[PDB]
């Protein structure tokens, strides 16, 4: 991530580390959504004109690390794949709308003060915490700079605020869609951040000031080069998601 | 739906470096 | 770099788990 | 090690692993002989008729183990290869012979109540310790059966009476040297054990009953099968080929 | 020179399970 932080020890339980078996190394972010499954962005998986396209076998799932690179041995967890769904109308061809992805893990998961699970929002809350001007946590192992192509070598947090439609539409030349939403500060808010290439599926959480638990809005999904002045990243909008996302995990 | 309560915060019941930044940010 | 195994990170040897 | 036991922890200080960068995996045996200086078969190297050749850059010099495949980080210290010397007179194309290699690090290595040198015989400790019906101890972590082509978990000890050089000779058809020797029971003795394929380089010692220390007597070179019925492993000579230690060990 | 001295035992003067049936050996 971008301009970030080093994350905290046990300060972001539901992250997930979506492992490429072969060559040994990192794919994604995840968010443990539950025991059993997480979710990532669809474009992590398939991406047809980068010739991407995983199977439940192609990964590996690590539950609970800090450090990118070390096998922390007792308090991480790696997990296999029983199934992958990617969201059908997932448009890989355009701008990348649905990039929402559930991989359903072959055996539930152990939750220690380590891995735990971060909340899906409600249309109640959904609707008062999304709004210009409120920050949310974006988190991650992937690239530090746009143009480093390096890696942080312990998780990342980095705090953005959240964006107002005209202004990331605005921002890109892409079809933005009512399932995407964009954060950041404004190439004169005196702040900097993002997150960036190696980020994907990662949680953008927000903190509920009323039940007080950790929701999850977006997923990283897309952005144009990485903290970049007056340029905002997308993130899969998860509420306007969350009934594919009721109806897969039920059936 | 034990979820979004982090064991050493939530719990323990203590803040981490940021997130003051966040809860002041919501009004 | 291979099976069952994972890549640690001191003479990036293989941790087999 | 064929019909051999578990290896208890600090037993064999001297033993050192030779792993293949890629694919990562055992190669065969060496002995910590001083600091900075290892001592392995040469056909671990080179080996013409199977393709084999490698550097001092494909190889890690893993010292200090006891667990096969465990990273065990604490205790063992991987190193790298500086410079290779391998025997001008090992006989690839007949018989093996002179199956002797020294590789010398870039930096010395750190002794550990795991990482301690092993001796070379005097012409004297090598004259009265090397007589048949005497008992050596051979380990290491290659194959477990002639033919499970499996894998011990841990390093393998196993003790060997010293045979005599007509039995060895008639016990093979392969071409015998001053420079060789076998290793074993025989098939009415009663009792087994044998080095197997993996195994090469690893160390044949034993105790002196004078002063009490450990020598490097032989090295893992060659056999027929493993722990076979009257056919027993032919041992590098180390005593015999020592001047040339001795030698590459001046530059 | 400190060679061939195992230090897990030959110096906390202990013995190996085996090396024992290695001695009864020479001679
Ligand atoms: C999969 C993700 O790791 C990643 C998002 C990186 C986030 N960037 C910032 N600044 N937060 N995605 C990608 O690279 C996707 C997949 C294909 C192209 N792409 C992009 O983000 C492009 N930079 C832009 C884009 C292309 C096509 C459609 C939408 C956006
Ligand atoms: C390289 C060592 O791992 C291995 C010997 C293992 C111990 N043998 C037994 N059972 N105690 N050496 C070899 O594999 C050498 C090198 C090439 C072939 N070879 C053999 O041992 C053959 N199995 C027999 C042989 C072939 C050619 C020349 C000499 C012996």
């Amino acid at each position: 991530i971008v301009e970030g932080s080093d994350a905290e020890i046990g300060m972001s339980p539901w992250q997930v580390m979506l492992f490429r078996k072969s060559p040994q190394e990192l794919l994604c972010g995840a968010s443990l959504i539950s025991d059993r499954w997480v979710l990532t962005a669809a474009h992590c998986l398939l991406y047809p004109p980068w010739d991407k396209n995983f199977t439940e076998n192609d990964l590996l799932v690590r539950i609970g690390k800090h450090s990118r690179t070390r096998y922390e041995r007792n308090i991480e967890k790696i997990s296999m794949l029983e199934k992958i769904y990617i969201h059908p109308r997932y448009n890989w061809r355009e701008n990348l709308d649905r990039d929402i992805a559930l991989m359903k893990l072959k055996k539930p998961v152990a939750f220690s003060d380590y891995i735990h699970p971060v909340c899906l929002p409600d249309r109640e809350t959904a609707a008062s915490l999304l709004q210009a001007g409120y920050k949310g946590r974006v988190t991650g192992w992937g690239n530090l700079k746009e143009t480093w192509t390096g890696q942080p070598s312990v998780l990342q947090v980095v705090n953005l605020p959240i964006v107002e439609r005209p202004v990331c539409k605005d921002s890109t030349r892409i079809r933005i869609t009512d399932n995407m939403f964009c954060a950041g500060y404004k190439p004169d808010e005196g702040k900097r951040g993002d997150a960036c290439e190696g980020d994907s599926g990662g949680p953008f959480v927000m903190k509920s000031p009323f039940n007080n638990r950790w929701y999850q809005m977006g997923i990283v999904s897309w952005g144009e080069g990485c903290d970049r002045d007056g340029k905002y990243g997308f993130y899969t909008h998860v509420f306007r998601l969350k009934k594919w996302i009721q109806k897969v995990i039920d059936q | 739906a034990d979820c979004g309560l982090r064991p050493l915060f939530e719990k323990k019941s203590l803040e981490d470096k940021t997130e003051r930044e966040l809860l002041e940010s919501y009004i | 770099e291979c099976p069952e195994g994972y890549i640690l990170d001191d003479g990036f040897i293989c941790t087999d788990i």
